[PDB]
């Protein structure tokens, strides 16, 4: 399970 | 200095038994994770010892059985600071950077936790299900409402979804408001509202209803079965802040969505 998918949290 | 992220994730579980809200019990889990861009690899190459990342966790006496990162941490009454294990961090992400060399990020468990819940204010989709059952029919009432006291910042539920087994042989649906849809190989109907929220139809009150004609009957009620997620707000109040210099956050996620949320007659 990932919290930020799909965007980018370095962007 | 290096970018990171961090992320708060909580799970509401609630379970309401007709109209009585002494009834409902409820109960929210959570987690909080850190994470960390593909650069770190050159990063911490260029760097160990790099600087000392400590995080503070703000209003932390909403939580309770907390659970730290026994790889990454802990070895006053509102406000709970932490300084990350620097050697752990940098072995894991290492680790993890060699196994998949083309990702843009890693993501950290940092910290698994519960959130004291006061019975049927803590719950974000206050729920009541009536059923009058019938020898040859089925009369079904759903009330919700949105609360905002159960979260921090008054935000939506998405992709609401109210499911509900028929028992006893179902024959014809009528009268139902809003539309929803029949499964026959399941015997179950599914309600789903997009979006639920103050900026709704009479500020997320509403009702479904249903009515079903039995061939056999009568109808044993059986748990209504809820989803929803929702994303912008926690439920617990908790933030993030960076202590001391060399890191800086991107971006702090935080949502919640239902786990097990049921309603019984
Ligand atoms: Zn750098
Ligand atoms: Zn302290
Ligand atoms: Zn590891
Ligand atoms: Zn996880």
């Amino acid at each position: 399970y990932d919290p930020f998918k799909g965007s980018d949290p370095f962007a | 200095t290096l970018p990171v992220a961090a992320a708060f994730t909580e799970t509401v579980n609630a379970y309401f038994k007709g109209a009585d809200p002494s009834k409902c019990i409820v109960k929210i889990t959570g987690e909080m994770v850190l994470s960390f861009p593909a650069g770190i690899t050159r990063h911490f190459a260029n760097n160990p010892s790099p600087a000392a990342l400590t995080f503070r966790v703000i209003n932390f006496s909403r939580l309770e059985h907390v659970l730290p990162n026994p790889q990454l941490l802990c070895c006053d009454a509102n406000t709970k600071e932490f300084w990350v294990n620097m050697p752990n961090l940098m072995t894991h992400l290492k680790k993890v950077s060699e196994q998949k060399p083309q990702a843009t990020y890693y993501n950290v468990d940092m910290l698994k936790y519960q959130v004291s819940a006061q019975g049927i204010q803590s719950t974000p989709l206050n729920l009541a299900v009536n059923w009058r059952c019938e020898p040859s029919s089925t009369d079904l009432r759903i009330d919700y409402k949105y609360n905002t006291d159960a979260m921090t910042t008054a935000v939506a539920l998405n992709n609401v979804q109210f499911l509900v087994p028929i028992d006893g042989g179902v024959t014809k649906l009528q009268a139902v408001l809003p539309p929803a849809v029949w499964n026959a190989e399941q015997q179950r109907i599914l309600w789903k509202i997009p979006d639920i929220s103050q900026k709704s139809e009479n500020g997320g009150v509403g009702s479904l209803l249903a009515r079903f004609q039995l061939s056999e009957g009568p109808s044993k009620p059986s748990p209504l079965v809820v989803q929803f997620t929702s994303e912008g707000s926690t439920l617990s109040g908790c933030d993030i802040e960076l202590v001391g210099a060399g890191y800086r956050f991107s971006l702090i996620k935080k949502r919640f969505a239902a786990g097990k949320y049921l309603a019984d007659n």
